[PDB]
């Protein structure tokens, strides 16, 4: 059973890669190694963004396969058998799609809270400190999943803040309220 | 490295910026990986030996309208751009 | 706003852009893709996600190369209004399409435009005569009202609206906005001729007249904002000149019918005869854009081709339920030769009333229908057996419906060329005597013929005179 | 050559996948020797991924999905020549008649490309025929499209055969009688029939070559039939 499903369509592949290294035991470890052997496609530039799109054969995609376990001899086998699946499938177009989702399995599996706190303009780090401390303070914080605060800036979001992370939201930007003043207003 | 040299090797090189090579085909359309630019309503010549006029420019992948028998195309062939809107000598 | 993008798609005259930055523009914005065929207008349609909107492009759309550079212009596109309107024939965009040069503009307004609310409203009560005898007749028109045609178009239909025209146009005086989606471009080279020399336009002057063509060689999605176009024109005047306007839509059925082609490459499960789902917003919001508030009051003509003339067809239906008077001329009675062509069993007004035209008007109206449909009624017993075969007393019966059916043409003198009788206008109050005289059986004594393609009941007995010798 | 894997079976639509890159052109047929002899497919489709879609000339009632095909390269190669005279030939081009092989000087694809522009011959002419009120009141022309009306039965098959009697003093020409989706039952009949009013003499000469359409042959079969006919 995976820590919560979610995504359907590549998630079912990242799930059955969650469980089946559940299976492993080694999570991490399939993790680490396909963030690195993920890495290094990215970091392949030519061909390793050039050919992420499929229009060449089956043969030949597995002939790719087998010049990525050159590229890297630690990848586990499960990993291994997911370029496998990859292949066979012969969709390669969600494979950073499937390591970001297997990021998110992982990273649920180890336990961290997600969250961002989008304002129109980076915080104080006074206010980040304080937020993070509200925030474990706060029984959102299960004290099993810490928190990722991300600051984004949104000018379009005059004013404010916003503070998100689960589906639990408080929002006192600015623009909102004016929003709200201006409409009752026109009432 | 050489398993980039070794990807370089099994790729069928070229961007496909103005040529395509073609993908499913059948009810006189075809479906073309590349023809990067592409201009919408051209005329586009197969290697088929063929013409047909692009109609639906989609994400990805360009539908041909073949003008002429279905026998002509085959998969994987390669189409290269008149470079021209349809066009008919006139005069 | 500056928005860079990149053409995704380019599905028929459906473009798709694909924002790179995390800047979004709303539905019902604007966008133009500079080209060498200089800007084209793409309007936000959908939102599709992923910095991926989808817009329907407005202009022609051969020859985009995909991934080529969008920008937005943000918002609803913004006509130009003002009285520097008439006197000018405008593109969907607002181009000066008479080539009179920049429209001196004033105020440049959003060609989406909430209805007005239901406390805005106000109910006419007007009587607004033609002088064509069939209307005036069977249906009285009213100023402020819905006016509405049904069957095939410019077959007759527009040369009805050229009538109402001339004779409502003068008379009204004040402003009016001829807008004429999908029509044919020649038809409206001589509409743009004929109003120059008939003053409304005087172009050395002022006119007091304005026009919006889309021609039915614009591409669909073209068409389908002419009309919204042309709206915004007539609300600048409803509302800022707050004087009477006039308004002329022809056809309505290609706003529906430009709807229904975008619709399926938007990507809507078809609805039934294949019309797009948000049909009946789509004719509402439209239908209630033109209105007469207390702000001010717009007589609008729409003229509806009905494909195949099936009037079952979903979207004739529902543009029957939207129209305040319908007068729906048929093809069959385009074969029987009267023109005007309008079917007298299915006109309808709510303004065909016994308090608002009067008891007399309406029991002259009362009779008509009666009559008129005794002879629809017995039309399957004249074909199978001769009129000599029917009853004595209704054979007066149908003697006097044939009288009255030929009675029912008025020669029309926009018509004039085509009928090569020169047109008549016949007074409210002449019309029901007119008729009541016929009714009562007065002048029923003369030739069917007499009646036939002949104005007023006194013209009838001259007509009488005329056939004698 | 090239052989495949049947990767479906759905209907009589059964989808082949073939070795790399080297794929069959679409109208080629396609060969599966099957213990029904063989059956033979059209490719109709390219599916891409090195598959096909192909229609079915013979009943697919089994078939194991991954039996071996083979492409002929090329639409069903019918034999041609005098020899085929007075021979029933089923869809895929072979004897029914069971007067065994058909002895063939060349054989030609079933598609073909209808003549040019400029082959067409610039003019009409009135093509002669035995019966008077025919060729009076609706002269037959040469190479022309006449269309009979009327049931089988009548005389329309006599008609028919006394047009064949005609075409050999007129021309002492050939005849092909394609019978498109023809009862199997009435079928027999008109070659005994044939046979017996001697347009067919199988010990002597025959005009008509007999092409039989029976409904129950698949309906893609149904489809090809008249093609075939056409070519010879």
């Amino acid at each position: 059973p995976p820590p919560v499903r979610l995504f359907g369509v590549e998630g079912t592949y990242a799930t059955a890669l969650y469980q089946a290294a559940a299976k492993n035991s080694s999570i991490d470890a399939a993790f680490q190694s396909l963030q690195k052997v993920e890495s290094t496609v990215k970091k392949n530039p030519k061909l390793g963004h050039l050919l992420l799109n499929p229009a060449l054969s089956l043969k030949d995609r597995n002939s790719v396969i087998d010049a990525i376990v050159e590229t890297h001899k630690n990848l586990d086998g499960y990993v291994v058998n997911l370029l496998k699946v990859l292949s066979e499938n012969n969709r390669l177009g969600c494979f950073e799609k499937i390591a970001s989702d297997f990021g998110v399995l992982n990273d649920a599996h180890n336990g961290l809270l997600k969250g961002t706190v989008t304002s129109a303009e980076p915080l104080d780090p006074k206010s980040f400190k304080r937020i993070e401390k509200a925030l474990s303070a706060s029984k959102l914080v299960g004290q099993g999943k810490s928190l990722k605060l991300e600051n984004v800036v949104k000018p379009e979001i005059k004013g404010g803040l916003i503070v998100e992370l689960g589906d639990k939201t408080v929002d006192l930007s600015i623009s909102t309220k004016i929003q709200k003043l201006n409409k009752v207003l026109e009432d | 490295s050489i398993l980039e040299e070794r990807i370089k090797g099994v790729s069928d090189e070229a961007n496909l910026n103005e040529t395509g090579r073609v993908l499913a085909v059948g009810d006189g359309i075809a479906r073309v990986f590349g023809l990067n630019n592409i201009q919408a309503e051209e005329l586009v010549e197969f290697s088929s030996g063929v013409k047909g006029m692009a109609l639906n420019l989609e994400p990805g992948q360009v539908g041909i309208v073949l003008f002429g028998s279905d026998r002509l195309v085959k998969e994987g062939e390669l189409v290269k751009r008149t470079g021209n809107i349809v066009d008919v000598p006139v005069g | 706003t500056p928005i860079t993008g990149k053409v995704t798609a380019v599905i028929g005259a459906i473009v798709d852009v694909h924002f790179e930055q995390s800047e979004l523009p709303a539905i019902l914005n604007a966008l133009e893709i500079k080209t060498p065929q200089g800007k084209l207008v793409l309007e936000v349609a959908q939102h599709l996600g992923e910095n991926t909107v989808r817009t329907i492009a407005m202009d022609g759309t051969e020859g985009l190369v995909r991934g080529e550079k969008v920008l937005d212009t943000g918002g609803p596109i913004s006509v130009p209004v003002g009285r520097e309107t008439l006197g000018r024939i405008i593109n969907v965009i607002g181009e000066p399409i008479d080539e009179r040069g920049p429209i001196k503009s004033k105020l440049r307004k959003p060609i989406h435009a909430d209805p007005p609310s239901f406390a805005e409203q106000s109910t006419s009560a007007e009587i607004l005569e033609t002088g064509i005898k069939v209307v005036d007749l069977l249906a009285p028109y009213a100023r402020g009202g819905k006016i509405g045609l049904f069957g095939g178009a410019g077959v007759g239909k527009t040369v009805f609206i050229q009538e109402l025209i001339n004779n409502i146009a003068k008379a009204h005086g004040g402003f009016s906005v001829f807008t004429g989606v999908g029509e044919r471009t020649r038809e409206g080279n001589d509409l743009y001729r004929e109003m120059k020399e008939t003053g409304v336009i005087n172009l050395e002057g002022e006119s007091k007249v304005a026009l919006v063509f889309g021609q039915m060689n614009e591409p669909p999605g073209a068409r389908a904002r002419v009309a919204l176009t042309g709206l915004t024109i007539a609300e600048y005047f409803r509302d800022e000149e707050g004087q009477d306007v006039l308004l002329f839509i022809d056809n309505i059925f290609r706003f529906t019918q430009a709807g229904s082609e975008v619709s399926a490459l938007l990507g809507r499960i078809p609805s039934a005869v294949g019309y797009q789902p948000t049909l009946a917003t789509d004719m509402g919001l439209l239908q209630e854009r033109i209105t007469t508030t207390k702000k001010g009051s717009v007589t609008s003509v729409q003229a509806v081709y009905v494909p195949a003339d099936d009037l079952t067809d979903p979207a004739p239906a529902t543009t029957f339920a939207h129209l305040d008077a319908t007068t729906v001329l048929s093809r069959g009675i385009s074969e029987l030769g009267i023109y005007p062509a309008v079917d007298p069993l299915d006109s309808k007004s709510r303004l065909l009333d016994a308090a608002v035209v009067g008891q007399e008007h309406y029991d002259v109206a009362s009779k008509v229908q009666e009559t008129l449909q005794t002879y629809k009624s017995l039309q399957d017993i004249i074909a199978i057996l001769g009129m000599d075969e029917l009853s004595e007393q209704d054979k007066l019966t149908v003697e006097r419906a044939r009288k009255i059916q030929r009675f029912l043409s008025q020669p029309f003198a926009v018509a004039e060329v085509f009928t090569g009788i020169p047109g008549k206008l016949v007074r409210l109050k002449d019309t029901v005597a007119s008729f009541k005289a016929v009714l009562e059986g007065k002048y029923d004594n003369i030739p069917e013929h007499a009646f036939y393609m002949v104005g007023g009941i006194e013209d009838v007995v001259a007509k009488a005179e005329k056939l004698a010798a």
